[PDB]
């Protein structure tokens, strides 16, 4: 026998502990509002051939006046901000901000700061592990889209199981060439192009039959709380930034093509429940540092 | 159930039997008696 | 939290002895080692002297024992009244040491009493 | 709730001279820290939520009965608010101050063995703050100069790069330091207006939220209770 | 020989021994009595079509506003009630409230603390252990109404022990057939259909002719120190909530269909007299339960 | 192989579909609520040692003062709830109240026909089915405890299948002596006295060894969403007072012993979530039926 | 929703009389009647919610094409307020009013071979209440006087205990007798009762709902007459007239 | 020979013929005009800490003004575009709302029902057939990006033959070694890595040469037209929603990973111009639902 499994679900390194609590999540909010609003006033100030809507902006978001010969920065936020994005990776990170400056950052513009206003449909495929006889060659390649490739070498039919985990909602699966799969215990439906299953109704059953290979794609979306604010174009932008700055250079920590990938990966993980609510409010973040740094690049 | 000191954890604990150079002539008599 | 159970069956005896020391609360049962049905490996209480849980789950480590089991009732009776007045790693020092070695406890009343 | 109010380190060390051992140590048997459990969170999921108990949490646990779980037990109070359940120290010891435990010789104690490595993985210095590192550093600093371990904590330091960032700026025996320090020390204050009445994920989350929305009815009461009963004592 | 018992009074798990001071006792009362308004104002919020009642029974109760976008789940008096009521259930369950947070709520109304201001009436049957001979079957089937069938294949006739626990006050035993049962050590009386007991006596003996089988239907009646707040209706219900939602998922316990069931198994253990104070304690958590879920409803 | 089913879930008969709308829900709302008072007008007649209490209370009730001469009857309101009564039993049951008698006897107390407010808790113990093999005898019996003695002949210990269903939450299964039990494809534990299970989990093995009788009892627990008014206690006696009046004594109808059954037998029929609501406003309507009757036997 | 308001049996037949065929009939695809499936009401459950179509709902479904279908569609009109698809019936029936059709041998159109039974199971009178069933009654007393069929429809309400108890009193050739009959058939109208802006489980139920919650708007719209405040603007034509006889009544 | 086809193509079941209309379309566009509101206000309240521009909004999505302990859920406005979108998805799923539910609903506000006032660009790539000789092996994976992998163990070069159908616009081919591919009856070119191809062309032939597999991936693009209103981002998040709601679940339905894939597949059938109408209705419909659950969500 062969175990298969998806590699963006293994190891989960553990995310950080820190800066998840009310005041702190009110700071994470108010910079993506601040951030927002910085890229707003850039447009504004070119349409209208005035530095003035800029001024405001960066005095809101810096605690200072823009100078034509110092950089600019983004002040103090723009470094707090980065901060509490590495402590939200790993553990391992030092997570040095002091409670008193994410305080006072929360107060310049009021903000609720709840994680579970909305949700948002996460597209990576989870397969926990795929079982498959002897004589019978099993490759998954993809995390967006899952292509399951099977050989029988063998005789005869054989059987292969299907585990997608009990976390993703619903899960839809495409074969190149017409196939049968049923659930445990019941009987083969006859061959068809596409299935849509339900990952919580137990493990699932595909008959192999001797010939050309059978090509599966699979496609599964989930949904986790997130807030109102939450924009997964600009969240997946501010990933991708994080990684080439090196905020996320930590010894001892796993690293993963994309923020889809990296927020199932610690669902799956045993009580990983704990780390959904961390991932949230760090993709969040991200979202502000995408805003802030491309309205002020360094 | 009394609470419980730390005397009975310390005495289970791994010990450097290469470093301590008691430990490993103890070793080295009993190998070359075997 | 540490707690620590002893079965003790001597091969040159008629009777067993179960010690068990939860944190500095020691307790022992003398049981019979003949009439026993295939179901435990207990027989009948002889001498009591607490409440004994042999159901503990845990890792069992297997030793035998280089004393008789009047010589180890002895060190247990003396052991439970100096329960008190010691600390965990001397009682179970001394009782392992004992047991397995046959090496007599260096506390001279400790040795005096058993 | 008075010891997590300070924010300064002569207002912390202050408060540590007039508090006896007694407040540092509960009098509730608690429950055995370490402990994988799962919790009920209804504001947040339907299902329970995992969590591990630990010593720095709010609530009262089990304590050994030697030194280093005397130590624990103070730096606890200092850092959670709460001390652990260790029975019949001594009527004594117990009615010496905090400070006089950690900084003086006369007391009785013995801590030249301590690990200090250990000491602070026991009590999960990776889940702490940076409020609560530098308090449990302060108390480090304090029982190392009394031993002349002085070498030991600054190796100590060394070997741990993110603690040394956030060391105290203060060398016990010299009065000028404890002036000119400027560090900020307050888990419990008074609360910014944006605070609500709501429940948080985790443990230490939920209990450090539970000290911080009492603190404003505690500090208009305290006073009036306390002299009820200590007058005529 | 054969040993016969009943399934729930087999290795009771140990219970909580936290929040059962004073101030924990004053915390259950008043979430009692707050919860009880609770549900009186939903009431006369649906009737009267107004807000009004609910938001000012809530605020009391969770000490915040009520607002839409918000979900309203009773606030950090729901959060504690629920950790505590774990807690009671098992000593494997942590204890997690801070004595801050229970000093805090029980401020919030004045009532008085005492578990045994009156008394409760529980109608488990414990039949601690049925001895009969090689050649007999016992079989023992239920809680609330214990049915016992015995058949006796061997020539003569099968004397067999009934042992009830010490603590039932009075058991009452009717038969299929009328059936000959008398103490240790006496005289037995003509056969009859019931008998009336008082388990301290002593061992009972049941005669048992060759041939067709006889059934013994048990009913038995305790009584337990109760405050003066509690209801076996609302403790019943919360009782059967709790497990739904899996408050009582905790590793290494026991389950039970009723807090009948619990409350007589934990007293049949050691220290049953410690235990069951406790048990109280957490049915007045429990009617506390059943009064807030009721009121603020989750699909 | 042999199947045993519960006998009271056995071919469930049609609700009614009438008087289920929001106006019919608030009359009998206001039933339940103008009958609770003409019981309690009864204590506080005894209190002031005057009829006035209950002239009031009947007064409201039955739009006419009490007489003498005649048997209090309960008048328009009493005919009203008395036909509403027979239509949520059975479909073949006429729909004989008008709409515009519902829609006067809705306007005498101000309530909110909501039926969806709260829960309560079902005892009943559905068994749809056990499978057991050849040579095993099975017997289910009973509804808020169901006791199954199975005893098998054969050579070898057997297998017993048990279906609980899909609507029920938590059973909670008890036997005589210890037993084995596990879901399908898993494998089996040390023999124990009780099991706590959830019937979405799927089918359940039990071993049956040969030789004494294994029986095992089992208790349920069904959460079903009632109104706030809602008294199980109430609700009981007003089924077997309807059943006494002959008010189910209608054609091609089944009848159960409790309310319970009822409820349960209806949930688990085909497409049974239609008929719970319907049944919920026939409990309320039992429930003014036994205090509007209590206080004036007829 | 303006046939639903009707209560009275002398301003049904009115309406009815200005009301032409077209009005019943439907131009909706609609779907097939009966058929088991699941609706989406998410105010109470999450799981879909099983229920029948049927063709007295308020939405139109799809209509056989004979003459069985076309009274089947007049009946729903009146009962629920919508009708069915049965196109190319001819601009000569559908000109005509739908008394005309049911009372009425110069339409054209042969109804003698009706079997009422049948009708009332396709309709499905079990799930009709107390005024639909009036209402329906109606229909089948006008379409037996037109037929000759006076002594089949009695029979027919003797089989059916529940229909003789509520079956309306009067002559569909007198005009005394409609005056006379007190019965109230409104479906929709002005609620005592608290009416709320909530969802109903069933198909007809919430549909009906809807009916009603319109029918409030359109009490309060401009669309609505006043006869108390703007009398003398209606036409005299059209006007209420105490002496309002219908044409060979 | 071997025929291969892609797998989202294969069978696509028929639409709805209802809501269809004029008052219907401007039903839809008005609940998306509303949704939009809706998620605005709730920004706004967030940001004002202040519950009144949620309350406004929602009264006039919901009719209704929102009440503690009652669940928001949209009110018959959400009823109806529930309901409706089902109907889309398949001919049969019921109709079941009422004319007079969406005359009311259409005048909430005024806008245009026009469904044809610009255009959108769908990628996925429509495979219709390919056809191979006998020793050959075909393999099609994937509809955004299809690699379509063959495999030749024959003595000589084999004949591929693409159908890429009449729809499609542009279809780009990139192949893993350079290959040859040119129209039927035309002279093979060089080989070459990449190749812009018009479907209308016709069939086109591949040479596979004997030896290592050559993998093609094809991407294309096509315009279909849709409101001015519409969304991709927004359609695509509504299209999973509704499946893990399960309104999609009817029976003898087709299920498909995206809406672009639903859009194209129903594009290609048979009267494909009548049913790409009633697509972007529901597209539409789905951008409303998307941004309505969204600012009122359930646990």
């Amino acid at each position: 026998a062969n175990r298969a499994t998806s590699a963006f679900l293994d190891n989960p390194h553990p995310v950080g502990v820190n800066y998840v609590d009310e005041g702190s999540r009110q700071f994470v909010a108010v910079a993506e509002l601040l951030a927002s609003k910085l890229i707003d006033s850039s447009r504004e100030s070119d349409e209208s051939n005035s530095d003035v809507p800029f001024v405001q902006a960066y005095s809101k978001f810096a605690d200072d006046n823009p100078r034509h010969l110092r950089v600019k920065t983004g002040g103090k936020m723009a470094n707090a901000l980065t901060n509490v994005i590495r402590s939200y990776y790993s553990i391992n990170a030092p997570a040095i901000v002091p409670q008193v400056e994410i305080d006072r950052l929360a107060s310049k513009a009021t903000v609720s700061g709840d994680m579970y206003n909305s949700y948002a449909i996460f597209n990576s495929v989870p397969i926990v592990e795929v079982l498959s006889p002897a004589r019978t060659t099993v490759s998954i390649v993809g995390s967006d889209r899952a292509d399951v490739t099977m050989l029988n070498t063998g005789a005869g039919a054989a059987n292969i199981t299907f585990n997608f985990g009990q976390i993703a909602e619903t899960v839809i699966l495409k074969g190149s060439v017409p196939f049968q799969l049923a659930r445990l215990n019941q009987p083969m439906p006859a061959a068809r192009f596409t299935y849509k299953l339900r990952p919580l109704d137990g493990p699932f059953i595909v008959v192999l039959p001797v010939g050309n290979p059978l090509v599966i794609s699979a496609t599964a979306a989930t949904r986790i709380q997130v807030p109102l604010a939450f924009n997964k174009a600009l969240v997946e932008s501010g990933f991708q930034t994080a990684m080439n700055d090196g905020l996320f250079d930590i010894q001892n920590v796993n690293y993963y093509s994309s923020f889809d990938e990296f927020i199932i990966s610690q669902y799956h993980a045993q009580d990983g429940i704990n780390r959904v609510s961390t991932c949230v409010i760090l993709g969040l973040a991200l979202q502000a540092y995408d805003q802030m740094r491309r309205a002020l690049p360094v | 159930r009394t609470v419980a000191d730390g005397t009975f954890n310390s005495m289970i604990m791994p010990r450097a039997v290469i470093a301590n150079e008691r430990e490993h002539f103890m070793k080295t008599r009993i190998d070359k008696i075997e | 939290a540490s707690w620590q159970l002893y079965v003790i069956h001597p091969v040159q005896g008629s009777l067993g002895l179960v010690v068990q020391l939860m944190g500095d609360a020691l307790t022992y049962n003398v049981f019979a080692q003949y009439g026993n049905t295939s179901a435990s490996e207990f027989g009948k209480t002889v001498l009591t002297g607490g409440a004994t849980n042999t159901a503990l789950e845990g890792t069992k480590v297997k030793f035998q024992t280089k004393v008789t089991a009047q010589q180890a009732l002895a060190l247990t009776m003396a052991l439970k009244d100096a329960a008190s007045m010691l600390s965990q790693g001397e009682l179970i020092g001394y009782f392992e040491q004992y047991i397995n070695l046959a090496l007599e406890p260096d506390n001279l009343s400790l040795q005096d009493n058993m | 709730m008075d010891v997590l109010s300070k924010g300064s380190l002569k207002e912390l060390l202050a408060h540590l001279e007039k508090t006896p051992l007694e407040e540092a140590i509960s009098y509730r048997i608690g429950t055995v820290p370490y402990q994988n459990v799962l919790i009920s969170r209804n504001e947040y999921y339907n299902q329970l939520y995992p969590d591990t108990t630990s010593l720095i949490d709010g609530v009262s646990r089990e304590g050994q009965r030697n030194v280093n779980g005397l130590i624990m037990s103070i730096i606890s109070y200092v850092v959670s608010g709460s001390g652990h359940y260790i029975p019949n120290i001594g009527f004594m010891l117990l009615r010496r101050s905090i400070l006089d435990i950690l900084t003086k010789h006369d007391t009785g104690l013995v801590t030249n063995n301590l690990n200090y490595g250990i000491i602070a993985r026991n009590l999960t210095v990776s889940k702490m703050n940076c409020e609560q590192r530098k308090r449990m550093l302060i108390c480090f600093k304090l029982l190392a100069y009394k031993d002349g371990n002085q070498n030991d904590y600054e190796i100590y330091l060394n070997q741990n790069i993110p603690l040394k960032q956030i060391a105290p700026n203060f060398i016990p025996g010299d009065m000028r330091t404890v002036i000119h320090n400027q560090d900020q020390l307050a888990i419990v204050g008074i609360p910014a207006y944006r605070l609500t009445q709501s429940t948080e994920l985790s443990i230490r989350d939920d209990n450090a939220k539970s000290y911080k929305l009492g603190y404003v009815d505690w500090y208009n009461s305290n006073s009036f209770l306390r002299e009820r009963s200590e007058f005529n004592l």
